[PDB]
């Protein structure tokens, strides 16, 4: 796991040099927007729910993939689909409120990609469904917000692709 | 790695009952299998080693 | 930082962050301005505290810049110095993450390894590191002094 | 002779909140005393065994064996 | 099936089967004929057992089908009606194995994730099930009917 | 981990249909051959050891694998060897009492080419030993039982080859 | 016995009884008679089982009654004539019971280590259990044969 | 070998050989010579000592060479014979190695499984190597017989 | 782990013929230098660690890797460069004693190389660093056991590169 | 001790002694007048091994008797040279017992920990027992001394 | 663990001396003893089975104790019976080989009565069957030897009494 104020002073670590005023200003930066971010993350968190009900909904139900055959037919089958939403969504509020991917990148997208493919789990409509949710998402957290979100969203999507 | 360092010690305390810097020569367990590599990976491997 | 140890809690539990954790990521980043001042304290002092507070170390510990001992020579004595700058540009990247995972993930894991196999004392280690805590005490006021105290503390505890 | 392995296990038993791709998926050195033990466990338990290797020892040794 | 559950003890014991083990096969492999006929009656009538019980589900609670209900309005309703048939022939295949295992694997496991992630009440669920279960005693025998009436009752359980 | 009557409503499940007459006309022949399928299972439990001593006498026995340097000579290869052999017979079994190949391919024939070929066991070997079971086999629980015992062997031999 | 072994599951099952191990239970119930008959015969006529069996086992093993060999010597061989009556006692045992388990119990767990210690060859005394099983079949109808032959078949096959 | 032993202790160990390992592998080296003397002799009367000491086993053994036994018939015994020549073989390898190491892994792991499945006995094929120790000893003189001994000691014991 | 005696005795052992006069003389060798092994692992044991300081000082400070971002750098890395370092000089002298390189093989090297490059490692500063181990072992033991010593080190250097 | 240790392995794998132990044992016992030899010299030396060992000592690393080193003034000294006389005790210890065993359970397990706590520093007493070594050797015969000498090369190993 | 040796210089190192001529002289008494000792270990080393076949059949069999309902009676409780003796004779070869009881009383002693009370195992048929053992296992290694195994068989006896 890695933040904003990690980054920086990691990039300054491998510099070998003492906190320049250019880094000082980037963790002002953050700083600046870092309020943003917590409301944010409190606003999605009351409505997760609401967010992978609506986001299900939208694409997942009511198709082939949902009927019989589809993969995300059985009880099981449909628990987990909604569970791995549930991951999608808290990591990227995780990463949203850190300001930074690393999270995603390695607790999540690694090792994602073999999985699914071993277990046959469709990854295109995955990326659907997340998109949904990172519409769903920025429609109640705010444009501001979503933009901060929508990075992470995308960052995931393009890992499962 | 600092969970890694947690959790290395933490088996040793449940197998061992105790921290072994008292009761060891030298540290005579390589957790570098264990971390950042798959060779005990498996911590149902590394306690077994222990 | 505390934005990261709080979001690894959560996620170890599977836990959004909870209604407290969000207010303390929140005022962590607002009072993120004086933690930036006196970063840029110990930065601009960085001269001095490594200097003087070395000097301190060598009188508190003779046996470290004798004949036949880690320091002896100018050479082997800029490099000690060397050491103490590291560790204090260490504290420094602490106050400014507010907590001490970075200080612990650059240069206090596996420190007994390294310096026992330099031959460096590692309680003398500790004795500088002292030393420039106690320097830090006049150029912070009290109520600075305490919170960058904390990080020197956490350095020398676990150099011991 | 320990025998590099990667493995699934997919677990219709419960649904977990907390992580499961590392036990899911993953890569273990088993010795060659534990892999049969370890092949009928994983065999049971139903999980697809995606690879094997002997990453230790040679494929054929009268004596010698690690 | 019974058949799978002995063989999964023994090869978890690393026997051959028991002659107890083998006689439980042989009983209900005798016993197959009676299974296969509750089965074919019950979905002979499967249209005529989910109607009947659908409506006296909704009367039994008519918030379900109120304005606000998560089964409002006419496609609502007619999906309920069709997960009704979907857990009918699921305790059909549960009646021919003998056991549960497949009503389990098929639907049930995170029952209460699904359905709360569609927003429909569990407790409803379970009352649509019994009226399912009281329309099938009704067109079975009282001996047969005890059999099916076993797996009902664990779908319901399993409901709440 | 199927049986004949799981595999049946499975198959049923995976179109999403109700329990045909065509589907239960399979379940009366399960049932029908149940019992014959029953005392075979007996018969081979007694009998398991002497069936892989007799196959192996008449397979491997005084032959250049068994002659130094050919992957069962050593106590511990041969040892290994006939533990295998007696697996396959139980797994065998197993398979005929359930009536489905299912149990072969979860818990038999899954990662066993990887390994066989990793430590270069002689897998053509192996088939042929197999093929010797196979006809003790069907002498002993008779020719009616051998047909269904027969076609589990043959699928282990193809999952060998 | 069925009952144990049924309660033994449902034990580590955490259930109380399933309907259909009840159902079994029953079947058991019902066929006990019939299993006091088999018993009643074999136990009947044992001595016959035993003098009869253990010739036919010395004339296909003359190895084990010759010298050098383990019951050489009329005490000896009437030693493992009296083995032989154990075998069979325990399983008039286990036809009565309905399962293994006190066949397992009382004999034939650590069946290979006492024999080794013996030194007796194990694969002869399946041979003499075989010859029992023979003559217990002829003293039974074809339907009361296969039933007490199903245990007779578990006994020798666990010697082997 | 010792010399691996030690090797594989160190290495579990994590430490380098101790004086005592390092000592003990030094009287291995220095005792090299003779044991390669030991198999050279053992080697050139390999035929001998198989031959007469199989022909003791037989005398002693009626049962062996009689209807009934294992090696019954002259192809039959020649097989027998056969794996006598294979553990003395092993015998003389494990003499060179100063260790039982080449002899457990070639030839006692699973001894007793392997002859389970041929149905020889295994307390018989004890005894035909006691009489090979015997005839070896008599071909050696007393402190090589001594040092040979030992060897064909672990593998009778292994047999019983 | 095979020992020079265990290799040889292995090879008459698949032949399946009683030791050959070759086989002999190659234990006879191996004998004749066993002494010779044996002070050599004692010489080393004692300054294992200063071996390890001396190499590391000579190769392996006050340059790139040391300073920041080389690697090195951070004080976990320069912990673990170290024991890498005693690693390799304790499996080497397994190696010498035994008179074989399978520990290395078996042990040592596999999966190394491609694990050192996964993480970053600079292959050809370890290689270099191990010859400059090989250099200060050398002039402790003597020249006749460090021409022995040579080959092993050399042989991990092989794996390395 | 070398018997210990074989019967620690023995019971660990739960088998009797092999016969490479055995033999192993044999040796050890037969050469045991001369180690009860070294050990003798050794104690009859024992004053004057530690006391020039400890001058060598001082002049190899000055830094111990300067001011701030641990043994600074002749009390603290003398507490070193008693710490070096303890070892030689262990020393002779061991080679009378033939194993190192003796050596670590007294004087090695957490001698990093008793050192630290006390503020000493593990390689200047390493250094200590290398120039007791040197004395020991010198006094010793060239086979007596190689394996006194290859004691003391364990504990400064583990000194390291 | 102790033995002659480990307690003598543990007697001694109590003290702080280093061994004087007196425990030299109980070390040499060892010492000369020792070779018998080997010698009987290997002996009983070869009879292991033997000998507990022996004592089982002196005291153990042909008695009520194997006769149904006597406690030796069932297969299983036979094979814990004569596992216990075969523990009781590698314990003592054990003793004799390091000439010290401490294994005794450390491994096989303690909670052993209390055990043997709570299972219903007679202590007293036990201690007879260990006395045969101590019979036969003294003839096999000879006289003096013959008295060293006694001891410790007795002592065996006793803290089962
Ligand atoms: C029924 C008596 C109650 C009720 C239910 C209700 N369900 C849905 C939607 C779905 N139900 C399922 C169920 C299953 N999928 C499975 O694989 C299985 C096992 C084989 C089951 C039981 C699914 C997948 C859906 C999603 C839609 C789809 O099938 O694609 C709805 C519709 C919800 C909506 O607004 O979209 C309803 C209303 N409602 C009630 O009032 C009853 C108490
Ligand atoms: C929903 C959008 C789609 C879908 C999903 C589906 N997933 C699985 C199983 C697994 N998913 C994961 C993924 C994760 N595990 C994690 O810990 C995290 C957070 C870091 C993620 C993202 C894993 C490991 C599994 C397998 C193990 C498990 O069961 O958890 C299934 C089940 C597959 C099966 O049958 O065994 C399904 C159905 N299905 C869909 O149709 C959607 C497109
Ligand atoms: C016998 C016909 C041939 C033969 C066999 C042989 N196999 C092995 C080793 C292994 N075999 C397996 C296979 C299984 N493991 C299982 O759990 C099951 C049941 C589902 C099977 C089929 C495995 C895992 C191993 C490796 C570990 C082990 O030994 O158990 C060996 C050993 C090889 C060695 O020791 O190096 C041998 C000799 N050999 C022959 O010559 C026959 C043609
Ligand atoms: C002789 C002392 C006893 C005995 C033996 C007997 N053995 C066989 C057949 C085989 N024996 C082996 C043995 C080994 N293979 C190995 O790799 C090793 C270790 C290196 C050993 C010891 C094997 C493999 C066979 C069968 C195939 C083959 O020859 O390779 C027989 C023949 C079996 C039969 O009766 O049909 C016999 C008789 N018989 C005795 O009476 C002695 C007590
Ligand atoms: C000074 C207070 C004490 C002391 C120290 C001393 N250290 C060295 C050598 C090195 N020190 C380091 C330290 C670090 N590396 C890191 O990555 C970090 C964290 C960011 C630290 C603190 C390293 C790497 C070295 C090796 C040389 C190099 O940098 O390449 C020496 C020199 C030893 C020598 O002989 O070379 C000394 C003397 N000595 C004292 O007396 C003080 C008590
Ligand atoms: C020193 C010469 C160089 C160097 C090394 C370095 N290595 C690692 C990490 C690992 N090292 C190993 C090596 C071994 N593991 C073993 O069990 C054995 C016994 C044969 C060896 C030799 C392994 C497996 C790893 C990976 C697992 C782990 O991470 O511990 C690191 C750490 C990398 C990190 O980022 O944390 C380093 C730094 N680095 C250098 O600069 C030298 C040139
Ligand atoms: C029998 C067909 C073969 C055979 C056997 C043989 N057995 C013995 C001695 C004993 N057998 C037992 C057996 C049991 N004890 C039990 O509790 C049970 C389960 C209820 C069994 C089966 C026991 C205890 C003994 C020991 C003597 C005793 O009972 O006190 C012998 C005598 C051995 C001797 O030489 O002393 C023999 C010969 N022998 C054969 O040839 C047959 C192939
Ligand atoms: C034989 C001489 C007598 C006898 C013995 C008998 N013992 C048991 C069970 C146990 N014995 C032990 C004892 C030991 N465990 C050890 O690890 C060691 C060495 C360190 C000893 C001496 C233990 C622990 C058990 C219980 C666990 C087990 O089953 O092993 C039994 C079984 C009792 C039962 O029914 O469960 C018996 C019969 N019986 C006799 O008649 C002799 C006088």
């Amino acid at each position: 796991m890695q933040d904003a104020i990690t980054a920086v002073i990691n990039a300054s670590d491998v510099q070998g040099k003492y906190l320049d005023t250019a880094a000082m200003e980037k963790l002002k930066a953050y700083f600046a927007t870092g309020e943003l971010r917590v409301r944010a993350a409190s606003v999605i968190s009351a409505n997760a729910a609401n967010i992978v009900k609506e986001a299900v909904a939208k694409s997942l139900l009511y198709s082939d993939i949902t009927r019989p055959g589809g993969n995300m037919y059985t009880t099981r089958r449909y628990a987990a689909c909604i569970r791995d939403l549930d991951y999608y969504l808290r990591y990227a509020t995780y990463a949203m409120l850190a300001g930074d991917p690393s999270i995603l990148d390695e607790r999540v997208l690694n090792g994602l990609k073999e999985t699914y493919n071993s277990l046959g789990v469709p990854i295109a409509a995955t990326v659907q469904a997340i998109q949904a949710m990172k519409e769903v998402t920025a429609s109640l957290v705010g444009a501001d917000a979503g933009k901060e979100m929508g990075i992470y969203f995308d960052y995931i999507c393009s890992g499962l692709s | 790695k600092q969970n890694l360092q947690l959790v290395i010690q933490a088996a040793y305390r449940q197998v061992f009952e105790r921290d072994v810097a008292p009761y060891i020569v030298r540290d005579e367990f390589t957790a570098l299998e264990s971390k950042l590599s798959n060779g005990e990976i498996t911590l149902k491997e590394f306690i077994e080693a222990l | 930082s505390v934005v990261t140890k709080s979001i690894v809690n959560a996620d170890a539990e599977a836990r959004y962050l909870s209604p407290g954790e969000l207010d303390r990521i929140k005022n962590f980043v607002s009072t993120g301005e004086r933690r930036l001042r006196i970063a840029q304290t110990l930065t601009e002092n960085r001269e001095r505290i490594v200097k003087q507070a070395g000097d301190q170390l060598f009188q508190k510990r003779p046996d470290v810049v004798s004949p036949g001992g880690n320091a002896y020579g100018e050479e082997m004595t800029a490099t000690c110095l060397r050491d103490l700058d590291y560790y204090l540009r260490l504290v420094t990247y602490g106050i400014v993450a507010g907590d001490v995972t970075p200080i612990e993930e650059i240069g206090l894991v596996g420190v007994r390894e390294m310096y026992n196999s330099l031959g460096t004392p590692i309680p003398a280690v500790a004795e500088g590191i002292r030393a420039m805590k106690n320097v830090a005490c006049s150029l912070l006021s009290a109520e600075d002094a305490a919170e960058a105290g904390s990080y020197f503390d956490f350095v020398i505890g676990a150099m011991q | 002779r320990m025998f590099k392995i990667t493995a699934c296990v997919p677990s219709q038993t419960r649904i977990r909140t907390q992580r499961e791709l590392q036990n899911t998926y993953f890569t273990k050195l088993v010795p060659y005393e534990n892999w049969f033990r370890e092949q009928q466990r994983i065999q049971k338990m139903g999980g697809k065994i995606v690879k094997v290797e002997l990453f230790t020892g040679k494929p054929g040794v009268n004596t010698g064996l690690a």
